[PDB]
């Protein structure tokens, strides 16, 4: 019958690891680098767009970064397809706990149950796991701002500052390095982009080769504001620092 | 390679070699025929005496679907049995919905489709069995042979089985020999010479002799068993021809 | 509308002595003013030393009958030809008729 | 190499049992033809009748799918009546559901998606048939559509299918250069089947009796099949010319 | 070889493997004999035990008061196929009024065998059985091939070391098909049979298992202390 | 069915539910606790069909506890209320719907606010400073539209209360066997025994 | 549905997949229960190659399934949080019908079901994970500590540890641990387990987790400087 | 009998490549060159109608297909696999859209829909990906005109210019050096037609060439009026003829 | 790979087989059936020290008149025991008695050969059932992963099987008391079992007409172990 042709997508290594799930790693690790990085007034997300064409269509383009409802968004490393059919899922889950309790979910719910789903194709189904690694920046009034990542094994943790993608390693580094926990939103922005520019494996980070956001309380009065920064704003927040 | 493992695979060549395979038990089968006739059609087949503990005959092979069609086959006996079954199911259905009984090209039809079904995927083994059957319509008489793969053409003579030549050489003779037709009871009595002749390819045993027929003025249009004396004259014409 | 119940009349009797037990029923069938049937026996020999009737509706009757006459059979074959005791029976005549809690067997049973 | 069993691609993106299933299509050694006229469409296909314990009037690959369409295979007999019987199924569909009849075309491109579906789920596979559908549409006229095991489909102005179906195709490509034309200008159908019969004859270079024939006509409200001495009749008409 | 992964696939030479593996389970198993007069049809069992500590398992099942059967190879497999005769039998005997005709039991075994030996996933039936009853045409006695293959018989034998027992019932059949009217002569023949197939053993009171159906005798099997007038 | 009685003051939200349990021509019980604690500050009081009340109240409790413990957390009142609202209205369009009407007394400890929420059995809604289920708002709303303030103490609550029961003591037709009064403030829930 | 018997018997009579899920455990973070005369605690390794760590919401490796067990893990954390919330369920579910929170052997018990049917249900793998599960059963003062793992057996435990490197602390509280006198006091109790830790972890530092249960659902998490004076307190006594 | 195969046939190799993935873009790099070309006012889609047989009528096979009024859509790779997504997405624009808010969906939504269904022939069990590559012109009344390429993956970007198929590498650097913010749509036009020429062979016309604009509404194609708001479709297939006479002044 | 349910060259279920290799690695369990009543005594084998013997269950009620041990993947008895409770408890339900020891085997048994592509594969643990009933007294069962169940005087199963079968066919006799059974199981589970016997590490039981299914505690079993020793240095 078909099992010849199965290739028995939720099993066990004899050393006890998932190959569907440390394949899917490996693809990611050649994605676009995506950096988060979480300051006390507010939260960075910076992601580097896949060696770009001069004729892509820059400004009515999202490729990293998605929203995912007012005060929760994602950074994505991995396949882009993959990642919407769960960005969906994850949205309407905001909204199924909005309409149930009348508040806004919490974000590690939120973070949980896309996990879960995550995990739930490693263990049964016999499907291929999502070859995806997400980053949340989120608000809400329990623990303030928070990060977290998640990946195709659907274990999930929380940080500081992270990366994912190419070259985390040497991001991590980095960002270990230059991080404390006193600092502000705009030197995490700087610390974002810097990290990206040692990183990249680009000859130089410019404007449309990334994908810039930031959750603040820099609305007007305990109120949390997105901001999916344009493409000329990228380009102002990238002279301001110096990078170009 | 490995195009021969796995059913509805196409080899190379545009073959189904797991149908192929199957043709191989049936040409493995004892040897079964089917003559047409003026106003019907005749069946027999050999049952070969495996042992003298065989209580004879009681172990019926030829099987009728509805009332008027009559069916045997060689290769996998119980792989025939299904076949009559889902044959008996179609004919019953038909029957239903539009109360006159089955035409023999339309029923014809139903097994052909079922067979094919079985070669269009990997889940299923295709049938173990090359079927002759036929009957008296409203257009007269039909006679039909059908192979594993789901082929099906009508037939002036009909064999298969183990001595499918020898049997399909002296079809070919009485086409040949009777352009204007032959009797039902006449072909009774060639259907037991055939048996007969074709049993050479399969002369270790001794067999048993079972025919069966249709015929519009000879069985009023229904299928009957040949018993008694109208078998024991036709098995004895038949020994009359080999010495 | 249609009405799935009838009643078909008659009486049972069962009495229980020392040693032994006795259950009567007369043999009168009937629908409304009519008789069907002056002699259509409803006191069975259900095997195992056990006699049953089920008076009331006869279609149901019967059918309650002939699935404890089963019932029975099943018993032997499971339980290696265990003779089925009155009491055990009993117990399970009554889970044949709760079974149908929401759509009666229209009968008084005795065995 | 299990992605030459199943329907899935190679690494050079083919879909080899979808390539096997078109050498099935030759297993029947069979060349078939179409063309239109004014009025028709005319279908012919050689008719081998080897074993002569046949029944030959139940040999056939030409089928009535409906009263207007009729349908010619190139490929084994199971696969072949396996079409037919789901083509007749979906034209009586179509005509309950959306109260006419079912054109040549949208049966085509209906039996093309089926036909496309077994190339992308694995438990099915292809038919290996080629399916020529022809009919007088109502709203197109004369037609011609053809169907493979890739689920590719098009119209024609005509067209030839078979083992030697490139010598059929090059001498009818010659014709339509010199007649400059999409058909045959012609106004009985009896004489674009006489068309039909001479271009095989000239392109596959044998001749043909009543027995080693089979035609189908369409005309506007029907479709149907000749017999061995309506052919015998078109044989005599070629001969005496 | 390639082609015994399944009962799906097909060999070369057209054969089914699982199936001829699942027969070869039943060569395996114990010997049992089966044979009929014109009155009477009878079963006899060789038991075989794990040890001398261990009982012996019990090869002969009644499916109902007319017919039964003894089995050789996969006992579960036994106790599956003899459940659903014990239910064609009763639905015959409910809806019908009906005793069951044992050549119609046959039937119904064989197609039941045979979807397993057809689909994916499924294994064919692991044991053989020799069906004995009496109904509205006398005695019969039928074998059962995990195959789907059902023969009628005068007498036969299958297990180990069966062809012994099959010889003789050949040579004894003019003999004991006339044994009418005798239950005890029909069994001591069958006996006689069976003996024909033993090897460094021989048949104890705690070893034989027979049973006999006929004219005037319902399915019943006899075991311990009841088989000691015929050793 | 009977009264169930919500207020809610300055610092905490009082509920009185009463205790008898009435079947036929009997009262079979005189002790009856309407109620059921949801959570550490949440208490929910219900009244309707026999079987049904219970059923629903220890449903919703078992709920909020797993919620509880899922993510180590409170959920507010609000939240609370708005879970059990939704499954009042789920339930309306059942095959067969709780015929089950609540109060939820909670204190909010991120607002430092107590709060009353009125849910019918169709899941309808309201937050109100004094609530009523049945035919007791009928007797008890007049009287409270009167004496109460919003800035009243738990003790004015308390006397505010006792003027209800004695108002439906006197003209309601059943023996309701007196009340259950539970109080819901920042430090949990406690039961007045001398009522 | 897929189908796919994933676990099945080889020649030598193992189940691969449920032995490759030991190895998964084997990978995890180190995890050890001890229980003393009057409480359990639960201590956990957390490894130091990821520092920017967020540990107010990173997820916590000793969960609460009901006021009065909690439950730790090693292996795969996806995997874990499955069974978690199933045991949180079945808590609720048992306060329900029986009127009466679980008894630990009880929600062990539930929880080594769930992990035995992953081990013969087609489709599914086991889970990479083993368990201790501690607590103290309703109206009871008697400690509780259970040990379950992919398989699906479980048992009781005087003391226990699961992970990486667990054989080496398994064998340090072989000899430290006395079944004739268990730790008197929660001090004592704590200790040991910080002490059995140390033998395996690196640093004292933000690497060990304790979490102390004692009757009557009286669960707490000591913070790092709480724990950091055991690590202080024992590293004096040991230059000796 | 019944579908088996309830589990994936793409899968992730060691390497972290998606194989099936890759051999469907191999297909499409196998195909017939088409490009998109998005202008101010307007865009335009083309490709060569590479036709199997000179008595096949390749006027009966679309190449380029309407989708909603407003977008259309043309490929490079497997035909038969382009006509059955063409048949979802045409269906998907109403049951997901359309009979929800009385109007049809814009252009990134539709794309969505359609890179969903494609993302799913990636994951599902027992089937294999769509081999072709879709790019999809259209407008609506927020984001104006848009042009998005889809991939065998599910995924989609949103471009000025592009090309896919056979000689996509020359064509996008033809595309490069011609496209500026400032392009007219006859301009963008001009531009296809000239792109187009490089990647074709054989005959070069109105024929053998397939080309689709979306553009100005079209009341004269609505079949109706009396309703001011219903203006027309904006997506028009050009003629054999109109391609021709562009081809003069070319 | 293969399929689940295939037959071997030789006519077995490959994973009917490869499940009775695991069973030979389990603790040894050990089963006499006297005219007194049944004896089953079990080696609990506990992995460390640390481990608390006590929390070792391969010892089962079933019902009050039929009891049960286990060797191999002891996981796996864990639904074979609930599907026996439930059997019994139901048969006592529909037919107000207790139901044979033989009939409760037949069910159990039946849940052995429902896997396939029922659950993916064989149990990997092997019953001994005992228990007592009207008609046919005093039973012990063997209940295997092949479906088959055999009716035994004595019976061993386990790592220690084969030789204390062996041991078990010498000291057999249809006369023994309960007391001498109860020595018996003890005195053959000391030869086998890797570590030294003692109440901690072994556990009996017994089911009599009388008291029922019994699980002995630590105190008694002790004695009867001293009770053992005693009598072997007697002679
Ligand atoms: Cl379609
Ligand atoms: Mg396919
Ligand atoms: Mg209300």
């Amino acid at each position: 019958g078909s099992r010849r042709y199965d290739s028995r997508t939720t099993i066990f290594s004899p050393e006890g690891r998932l190959y569907q799930v440390e394949y899917a790693l490996e693809s990611i690790s050649h994605a676009g680098t995506a950096i988060g990085i979480m300051a006390s007034d507010g939260i960075v997300l910076a992601a580097e767009r896949k060696v770009t064409s001069t004729l892509l269509e820059q400004d009515t383009s999202t490729e990293k970064l998605y929203k995912l409802n007012d005060k929760i968004a994602v950074a994505v490393a991995g396949l882009t397809a993959d990642a919407e059919i769960l960005i969906n899922t994850a949205r309407i889950h905001a909204q199924n706990y909005l309409k149930t309790y009348n508040e806004d979910i919490p974000v590690e719910i939120l973070v949980r149950r896309l996990s879960d789903i995550k995990q739930g194709y490693t263990q049964h189904g016999g499907l291929r796991p999502f070859g995806v690694s997400f980053i949340y920046a989120g608000y809400d009034d329990r623990y303030g701002y928070q990060l977290y990542t998640s990946n195709p094994s659907g274990n999930y943790t929380g940080w500081k500052a992270i990366s994912v993608g190419a070259n985390t390693s040497a991001a991590q580094t980095l960002l270990q390095m230059d991080y404390k926990d006193d600092m502000k939103v705009d030197d995490a922005i700087e610390l974002a982009l810097k990290t990206l520019s040692k990183t990249t494996d680009s000859s130089a980070l410019t404007y449309d080769r990334l994908e810039f956001a930031t959750i603040r309380k820099g609305a007007n009065d305990g109120e949390v504001y997105q901001k999916i920064f344009k493409p000329q704003e990228i380009k102002d927040i990238l002279v301001k620092t110096g990078i170009t | 390679t490995g195009y021969d493992l796995s059913n509805s695979v196409f080899s190379p060549d545009g073959r189904n070699f797991q149908v192929e395979y199957a043709v191989k038990a049936v040409e493995n089968g004892t040897t079964s025929i089917g003559i047409k006739c003026n106003d019907g059609v005749v069946f027999a087949v050999e049952k070969l005496i495996t042992s003298k503990l065989l209580v004879p005959q009681k172990n019926v092979k030829i099987q009728v679907v509805d009332r008027h069609i009559g069916c045997v086959y060689s290769g996998l006996i119980p792989d025939g049995r299904h076949l009559v079954n889902r044959g008996r199911e179609e004919a019953a259905s038909f029957k239903k919905l539009y109360k006159t009984p089955i035409p023999i090209p339309a029923f014809a039809d139903r097994l052909g489709q079922y067979v094919q079904a079985h070669t269009l995927y990997n889940s299923v083994r295709p049938f173990g069995v090359s079927t002759i059957f036929g009957g008296v319509d409203k257009n007269g008489a039909h006679l039909y042979m059908l192979e594993p793969s789901g082929s099906y053409w009508g037939y002036k003579g009909a064999a298969t089985g183990k001595g499918r030549q020898s049997a399909k050489a002296e079809l070919e003779k009485l086409v040949d020999h009777h352009p204007e037709g032959l009797s039902a009871r006449e072909a009774v009595k060639q259907a037991a010479k055939i048996i007969y002749l074709a049993h050479e390819d399969n002369k270790e045993k001794d067999f048993e002799l079972e025919i069966s027929w249709c015929s519009l003025s000879e069985t009023n249009g229904l299928h009957k068993f040949v018993k008694g004396d109208l078998l024991q004259e036709a098995i004895d014409f038949a020994q009359k021809e080999i010495n | 509308q249609f009405n799935p119940y009838g009643d078909n009349g008659g009486t049972i009797l069962g009495i229980a002595g020392e040693d032994f037990a006795v259950l009567a029923g007369d043999t009168r069938n009937i629908t409304d003013y009519s008789i069907n049937s002056r002699y259509e026996p409803k006191v069975f020999d259900c095997g195992d030393n056990i006699v049953m009737s089920a008076n009331g509706f006869a279609a149901d009757g019967d059918a309650l009958v002939k699935r404890f006459k089963n019932s029975v059979k099943w018993y032997h074959f499971d339980h290696n030809d265990k003779k089925l005791s009155i009491n055990s029976a009993a117990r399970n005549i009554q889970h044949l008729l709760y079974g149908k809690r929401f759509f009666p067997y229209y009968v008084h049973t005795i065995i | 190499g299990y992605d030459r069993h199943i329907t899935i691609f190679s690494p050079e993106g083919r879909l080899y049992q979808v390539e096997y299933a078109f050498k099935a299509t030759n297993q029947t050694n069979i060349n078939s033809l179409a063309v239109r006229g004014k009025d028709c469409t005319v279908v012919i296909s050689q008719k081998k009748v080897p074993d002569k314990l046949l029944d030959p009037t139940t040999v056939s690959y030409i089928f009535c799918i409906s009263r207007t369409i009729g349908m010619v295979v190139n490929g084994p007999i199971p696969d072949a009546r396996n079409a037919a019987l789901r083509a007749k199924a979906e034209a009586a569909e179509f005509r309950y559901k959306y109260g006419y009849d079912m054109p040549c075309d949208v049966l085509a491109k209906r039996m093309a998606n089926l036909s496309q579906i077994y190339t992308q789920r694995a438990y099915m596979r292809p038919l290996g048939v080629i399916l020529t559908f022809v009919s007088v549409d109502e709203e197109l006229g004369p037609s011609i559509y053809k169907t493979d095991p890739a689920g590719y489909y098009v119209g024609y102005k005509a067209t030839a299918t078979g083992p030697k179906q490139q010598e059929i195709t090059t001498n009818l490509e010659n014709h339509f250069k010199k007649s400059k034309i999409d058909h045959i200008n012609e106004e009985s159908w009896e004489k674009v089947v006489e068309f039909a019969i001479t271009h095989m004859i000239d392109a596959l270079g044998t001749e043909f009796s009543k027995n080693d024939l089979e035609v189908g006509v369409a005309t506007k409200d029907k479709f149907f099949t000749l017999s061995a001495e309506n052919i015998e009749e078109r044989l005599v008409a070629i001969a005496e010319q | 070889n390639n082609y015994d992964g399944d009962t799906v696939t097909f060999s070369p030479t057209g054969r089914l493997f699982q199936v001829e593996y699942a027969l070869e389970a039943i060569k395996q198993g114990s010997v049992t004999v089966g044979l009929r007069s014109n009155t009477h049809a009878v079963l006899v069992a060789l038991k075989r035990n794990a040890d001398e500590l261990s009982s012996y398992q019990k090869k002969i099942i009644k499916c109902d008061e007319h017919m039964g059967l003894s089995l050789a190879g996969l006992a579960p497999d036994a106790r599956v196929l003899s459940n659903y005769l014990r239910q064609q039998c009763n639905y015959s005997s409910l809806v019908f009024n009906r005793k069951l005709a044992v050549e119609r039991a046959g039937h119904l075994l064989c197609d039941k065998a045979q979807k397993n030996t057809q689909s994916y996933g499924g294994r064919p039936y692991g044991v053989g059985l020799l069906i004995i009853g009496y109904d509205k045409s006398g005695a019969h006695l039928l074998e059962f091939q995990p195959s789907g293959n059902v023969t009628e018989l005068y007498g036969t034998a299958i297990g180990a070391r069966s062809q012994g027992a099959k010889t003789y019932l050949e040579r004894t059949l003019d003999t004991f098909i006339k044994i009418d009217g005798n239950p005890d002569e029909l069994i001591k023949a069958g006996v006689e049979a069976i003996s024909q197939s033993l090897r460094d053993e021989s048949l104890t009171v705690d070893n034989l298992s027979i049973a006999i159906v006929g004219k005037d005798t319902p399915f019943t099997i006899y075991d311990g202390e009841a088989v000691a007038k015929y050793i | 069915m009977d009264i169930i009685l919500g207020i809610r003051v300055q610092d905490s939200v009082i509920l009185a539910s009463s205790k008898a349990v009435t079947r036929g021509i009997s009262v079979l019980k005189d002790s009856d606790d309407k109620t059921r604690q949801l959570s550490p500050h949440t208490l929910m009081s219900f009244a309707g069909e026999a079987g049904d009340t219970v059923q629903f109240a220890e449903y919703i409790q078992a709920n909020i506890q797993l919620y509880s413990i899922r993510e180590d957390y409170e959920l507010s009142p609000q939240a609370v209320s708005s879970f059990v609202r939704q499954e009042l209205a789920k339930s309306i369009r059942s095959r067969r719907p709780y015929q089950v009407n609540v109060l939820i007394g909670g204190y909010d400890k991120k607002k430092n606010k107590p709060e009353l929420y009125q849910i019918d059995y169709l899941g309808t809604k309201v937050e109100l400073p004094y609530g009523a289920h049945g035919y007791s708002g009928f007797y008890t709303f007049s009287l409270l539209d009167h004496h109460y303030r919003p800035d009243m103490t738990t003790e004015e609550g308390l006397d505010l209360l006792k003027l209800c029961v004695q108002e439906l003591e006197k003209r309601m037709p059943m023996d309701f066997k007196g009340v259950i009064v539970k109080i819901v403030d920042k430090d949990g829930i406690r039961q007045v025994d001398d009522f | 549905g897929y189908d796919r018997a994933l676990s099945i018997f080889s020649p030598d009579g193992h189940i691969f997949q449920v032995e490759y899920a030991l190895e998964a455990v084997k990978r995890g973070t180190c995890a050890v229960g001890v229980k003393g005369k009057n409480c359990v605690v639960l201590g956990c390794e957390r490894r130091s190659t990821l520092k920017l760590q967020d540990t107010r919401i990173t997820p916590s490796k000793v969960s609460k399934i009901d006021s009065h067990v909690v439950l730790s893990f090693s292996g795969l954390n996806a995997d874990s949080r499955i069974l978690i919330e199933k045991a949180r369920v079945e808590a609720q579910s048992h306060r329900l019908t029986l009127e009466d929170p679980v008894t630990v052997e009880y929600l062990t018990r539930y929880v080594a079901g769930v992990q035995q049917r992953y081990t013969q249900s087609g489709g599914v793998r086991p889970f990479g994970v083993s368990t201790l599960i501690a607590g103290f059963d309703p109206r009871d003062d008697e400690p509780k500590l259970y040990q379950t793992e992919p398989s699906g057996i479980y048992s009781s435990w005087s003391a226990q540890t699961i992970g990486r490197n667990s054989k080496t602390v398994r064998e340090f509280l072989e000899k430290n641990y006395d079944r004739k006198e268990p730790p008197a006091t929660v001090e004592e109790c704590v200790k040991l387990t910080v002490r059995s830790l140390l033998e395996v972890v690196q640093t004292g530092a933000k690497n060990i987790e304790i979490t102390v249960v004692k009757p009557d659902s009286d669960i707490v998490a000591l913070s790092s400087e709480e724990i950091n004076q055991y690590v202080t307190q024992i590293e004096q006594e040991k230059q000796e | 009998m019944t579908d088996r195969y309830s589990f994936s046939l793409t899968t992730f190799s060691p390497s972290g490549k998606l194989g099936q993935i890759d051999y469907a873009l191999t297909a499409v790099k196998q195909g017939v060159t088409s490009l998109g070309i998005k202008a101010t006012n307007g865009v335009v889609i083309a490709t060569e109608k590479k036709s199997s047989s000179p008595l096949a009528m390749s006027e009966t096979l679309s190449k380029v297909s309407l989708l909603t009024p407003d977008i259309g859509a043309v490929y490079s790779g497997m035909g038969p696999d382009y006509r059955v997504l063409v048949d979802k997405s045409r269906k998907v624009a109403h049951t997901s859209y359309k009979r929800i808010y009385g109007e049809y969906p814009p252009t990134k939504l539709l794309v969505s829909e359609v890179a969903k269904i494609m993302q799913e022939a990636t994951q599902s069990g027992g089937v294999r990906p769509f081999g072709v590559s879709l790019l999809i012109a259209g407008h609506d009344e927020f984001n104006g005109f848009s042009l998005y390429q889809v991939d065998p993956s599910g995924s989609y970007f949103p471009w000025k210019a592009t090309a896919i198929g056979k000689g996509s590498v020359a064509a996008k650097t033809f595309l490069e050096k011609r496209w500026n913010d400032e392009l007219e749509l006859e301009d963008a036009i001009h531009i296809a037609l000239l792109t187009l020429k490089e990647s074709v062979e054989g005959e070069f016309n109105g024929d053998t060439i397939e080309l689709a604009i979306i553009g100005d509404e079209n009341p004269d194609l609505l079949g109706y009026t009396g309703i001011p708001t219903d203006k027309g479709p904006r997506f028009r297939k050009l003629t054999s003829q109109e391609i021709n006479d562009r081809l003069e002044a070319l | 790979d293969r399929g689940v349910s295939t037959f071997s060259p030789e006519g077995r279920l490959f994973q009917v087989e490869y499940s009775l290799e695991a069973i030979k690695l389990g603790s040894t369990a050990i089963g006499i059936a006297t005219k007194e009543g049944v004896v089953l005594g079990v080696e609990k084998r506990a992995t460390s020290p640390l481990l608390e013997s006590d929390s070792i269950e391969k010892i089962v009620e079933i019902d009050r008149h039929i009891g049960c041990a286990m060797s191999g993947l002891t996981a796996d008895a864990r639904s074979m025991i609930e599907h026996a409770r439930t059997a019994a408890v139901t048969h006592n339900l529909y037919y107000d008695e207790d139901i044979n020891v033989e009939s409760l085997t037949q069910s159990v048994c039946d849940l052995a050969l429902r896997f396939g592509e029922l659950m993916s594969r064989p149990f990997g643990v092997a019953l001994l059932i005992a228990g007592h009933d009207a008609d046919d007294g005093y039973q012990l069962f063997h209940a295997e992963p092949s479906g088959t169940f055999y009716r035994y005087n004595a019976k061993a199963i386990g790592s220690g099987s084969e030789g204390a079968q062996a041991e078990l066919l010498n000291e057999w006799h249809s006369s023994l008391t309960l007391k001498e059974a109860e020595l018996l199981v003890l005195k053959i589970l000391k030869q086998v079992m890797e570590e030294k016997l003692d109440e901690n590490n072994a556990q009996l039981s017994c089911i009599t007409k009388q008291d029922g299914f019994k699980i002995y505690d630590n105190e008694k079993t002790a004695e009867l172990i001293k009770e053992l020793k005693e009598k072997e240095a007697a002679e």
